RNA sequence: GAUGUCGGCUCAUCACAUCCUGGGGCUGAAGUAGGUCCCAAGGGUAUGGCUGUUCGCCAUUUAAAGUGGUACGCGAGCUGG
RNA sequence: AGCCAGGAUGUUGGCUUAGAAGCAGCCAUCAUUUAAAGAAAGCGUAAUAGCUCACUGGUCGAGUCGGCCUGCGCGGAAGAU
């Protein structure tokens, strides 16, 4: 059972990852075996990314304080966040691969300058190379 | 589709591996062999595990994973069986460099992000098994 | 089985058990069962209780008996007519008034020993009440 | 802080105080200091439930007797036999 | 009380005619009709059927809740339909529609033949297989049950008529 | 069937129902645990 | 100022805490056969050896050989061990 | 409350045993990835598998849970004309 005080620190710890974070994925994860899911912690941490399965309803409330305020329409169903803190992509490429190889999910919506990204127009974050490529 | 722990160089005994695996639909020749192959760089007198990958038309294809954190705490000890009531009677002593050693062979099996959380999961396998922390 | 050592007298006076009890009060331990009725409680049935609530708590903590048998109660043989003497003397109880706490635990959960004393309750002939520790 | 309401008893007695208890409520008695005892009557589920709280017999509590707070402190109480409830309480003036 | 607050949708094609407390639903796979209880006050309006308690009727929530219920599936019944379906398991054990009568080999001397009630009507894809199909959730539910009686499944290796959908346990023998 | 003055719940499956002014406990995962007040 | 006692014979009548037959739940119920429990009182429910015996033991039956109440049913009905 | 999804890794924990791999017993009962997952509450296997729970994310959308003081009822409740 999930007190105030714990859902009060469950807000500020997503809230605080919220504003350092380049590139944010939220994607379904439903019917998806934990095996798979250690698997995709192992290559999240990896390429710098935070990998997090928060409550919808506290979601809406730590990205109140901006700029993902636009992936509110993305907090319906099983939501898990991929907040990429070291380089931005990462993740956005990264859930891509594992959505196509598992056929499972279908990848919600993605965020990035403060704007909202449909799940059609993916390729715009899952193109981009290095930082560390313009040399 | 089965998981065994067959030693290093030794593949082929009736009463361990025999009607365990070739129930199913193994070659009991081909395995055993193509097994102790790859293994050979492994050192003699330690289990390794392995699992077994079965399809429709009885073939097979495996992959040898990491020896068991069970295993590597009776050498780095110097036990050849455990504790019968573990943490009511200790058998050896282990120090923190040895902690470390077991961790930096068991990182390909672990589910670990750092060196310090792949320790304490050694911990763990030496305390259920009567082994201190020395 | 609880029964004096010695007694001044082999023999009683029937009597009556009227009023409420004394030592109502969790006094040595953290929980008590407490009498809700009236009635005599034997040496056997609270032996029966007492041997019911130390399996309970697998003989850990500590267990209180604040009831004693002393008074003697006598029995007429079969084919025996009336008169001829006072019967002799065949088994020891306990005058229970509501209020008496009977027995008294600690050293272990509450909810360990409403269960042990329920098991006890069981064998006893008076309805009985959990009852815990009080400050005054 | 514990507040408690009281009504002063216009009736002493064993008939008096047995019709209290029938009416759910209890009496008590407030003594100690220069002044006189008083005699009062209280609510049964209002003070069985502070009783619940430890502090209850540590701290300081209030009486209020129409309209004038009285501040007290638990001295003794009388509980029923076998049942969870109240049958007097000591009040001392602290 | 929780399903007597929901309303019941009547579709397009749907007809709800209600006498007092007597209602008939007419549809295009039948024509059901029921008598609610007194504790139930049926209200028509719009595309739905709502129901509650009648004043002075201590039961109304209880009463309205299966009135409600019972409504719901009707209007399944008159559209969608229900479907039932039963699997024979055992050595001989064989099936059969010959129109309104299904004939049934089960063990016995002489074979079982089963006349259907109006409105149920049935099919057999397999010699081992009755699928039943009706308007009125309970009659499908009693003809099912019925078939079933005749060799209800065996506990020590699920022989006789049981459901599609039933979890039939099985248990070992006495040992020695 | 079991007929008894003390009819309980003996697992999670157990379910008390009353059935025509009876007490009874019927039971999804056990067939012993059926029992009928009386 | 008398209410004849045990057992048998003859004749019964009720209860159900059911022996058989009927229905049914659980079973450590494969079947056959059992165990246990619930419903049920419609009918049915041995002959002999020994003993005054009731009982009991024994022999051989039977679907079964029920348990009790009726002044331990029944002597102005019989017997008299 | 129901329904969707997961219930992982070290690891088959150690000892024992022909085998004991959460699930004959005995002893310990931590640690990791974590949304959460007991070194495992029950059924299953010769041992594995396989099925489900404790726990957690989704859906739904407003109530829900069970102790106390009390009134009146229910079962427990079988007998002979
Ligand atoms: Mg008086
Ligand atoms: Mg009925
Ligand atoms: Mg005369
Ligand atoms: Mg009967
Ligand atoms: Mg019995
Ligand atoms: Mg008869
Ligand atoms: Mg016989
Ligand atoms: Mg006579
Ligand atoms: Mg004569
Ligand atoms: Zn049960």
């Amino acid at each position: 059972a999930l007190n105030l005080q714990d859902k009060q620190a469950i807000v500020a710890e997503v809230s605080e990852v919220a504003k350092g974070a380049l590139s944010a994925v939220v994607a379904d994860s439903r019917g998806v075996t934990v095996d798979k899911m250690t698997e995709l912690r192992k290559a999240g941490r990896e390429a710098g990314v935070y990998m997090r399965v928060v409550r919808n309803t506290l979601l809406r409330r730590a990205v109140e304080g901006t700029p993902f305020e636009c992936l509110k329409d993305a907090f319906v169903g099983p939501t898990l966040i991929a907040y990429v803190t070291e380089h931005p992509g990462a993740a956005a490429r990264l859930f891509k691969e594992f959505a196509k190889a598992n056929a499972k999910f279908e990848v919600k919506a993605a965020a990035f300058e403060g704007e909202l990204i449909p799940a059609s127009q993916i390729d715009r974050l899952a193109t981009l190379p290095t930082y560390e490529e313009a040399i | 589709y089965v998981k065994l722990q067959v030693a290093a160089g030794m593949a082929n005994p009736s009463p361990p591996v025999g009607p365990a695996l070739g129930q199913q639909g193994v070659n009991i020749m081909e395995f055993c062999k193509a097994f102790n192959a790859k293994t050979d760089s492994i050192e003699k007198g330690l289990p390794i595990p392995v699992v077994i990958t079965v399809y429709a038309d009885r073939s097979f294809t495996f992959v040898t994973k990491t020896p068991p954190a069970a295993v590597l705490l009776k050498k780095a000890a110097g036990i050849k069986s455990g504790s019968g009531k573990p943490n009511k009677d200790k058998v050896g002593k282990i120090s923190r460099a040895q902690l470390q050693e077991i961790a930096q062979t068991k990182a390909a099996d672990m589910t670990g992000a750092d060196i310090e959380a792949m320790t304490r999961s050694i911990e763990g396998t030496a305390r259920s098994m009567g082994l201190v922390v020395e | 089985m609880l029964q004096p050592k010695r007694t001044k007298f082999r023999k009683m006076h029937k009597g009556r058990n009227r009023g409420l009890a004394q030592g109502t009060d969790v006094s040595f331990g953290s929980f008590g069962l407490k009498a809700v009725g009236r009635g005599r409680l034997t040496a056997r049935q609270i032996e029966a209780a007492r041997r019911a609530m130390t399996r309970a708590v697998k003989r850990q903590g500590k267990i209180w008996i604040r009831v004693f048998p002393d008074k003697p109660i006598t029995e007429k043989p079969l084919a025996v007519r009336m008169g001829k003497g006072k019967g002799n003397v065949e088994y020891w109880v306990a005058l229970i008034q509501p209020g008496k706490v009977l027995y008294e635990m600690d050293g272990v959960p509450e909810e360990l020993a409403r269960e042990a004393f329920k098991l006890a309750a069981a064998k006893l002939p008076i309805k009985t009440t959990f009852v815990t520790k009080t400050v005054m | 802080m514990f507040t408690i309401n009281a009504e002063v008893r216009k009736e002493q007695g064993k008939g008096a105080s047995r019709r209290l208890r029938a009416a759910n409520k209890f009496p008590a008695i407030i003594y100690g200091g220069k002044e006189a005892p008083l005699a009062i009557e209280l609510d049964h589920d209002k003070v069985m439930n502070m009783q619940a709280k430890a502090e209850f017999y540590s701290e300081v509590l209030t009486i209020v007797v129409d309209g004038k707070e009285i501040k007290v402190k638990a001295q003794d109480v009388q509980r029923h036999p076998y049942k969870p409830k109240l049958q007097h309480i000591d009040f001392v003036r602290a | 009380s929780r399903v007597a607050k929901a309303p019941v949708v009547v579709p397009a094609g749907v007809d709800v005619k209600i006498n007092g407390q007597v209602i008939t639903i007419k549809g295009k796979n039948g024509e059901l009709t029921r008598t609610l209880n007194d504790a139930v006050e049926v209200k028509h309006a719009d595309n739905t059927l709502t129901f509650g308690p009648r004043d002075g009727y201590a039961d109304g929530w209880a009463q309205a809740g299966t009135a409600r219920a019972l409504l719901n599936s009707m209007v399944i019944g008159v559209t969608e339909g229900f479907t039932k379906k039963l699997q024979l398991v055992g050595v001989g054990y064989r099936a059969a529609v010959k129109g309104n009568v299904i004939n049934l080999s089960l063990g016995f001397s002489h074979p079982v033949d089963h006349q259907l009630p109006a409105g149920i009507t049935a099919e057999c894809p397999t010699q081992t297989e009755i699928v039943l199909k009706g308007a009125d959730k309970q009659v499908i539910g009693q003809v099912a049950a019925d078939l079933r009686a005749y060799r209800r499944p065996e506990p020590y290796k699920g022989k006789g008529v049981r459901y599609a959908d039933e979890v039939v346990r099985t248990k070992e023998a006495k040992k020695k | 069937m079991k007929v008894r003055a003390s009819v309980k719940k003996l697992c999670r499956n157990c379910k008390i129902v009353k059935r025509d002014g009876v007490i009874r406990v019927i039971c999804s995962a056990e067939p012993k645990h059926k029992q009928r007040q009386g």
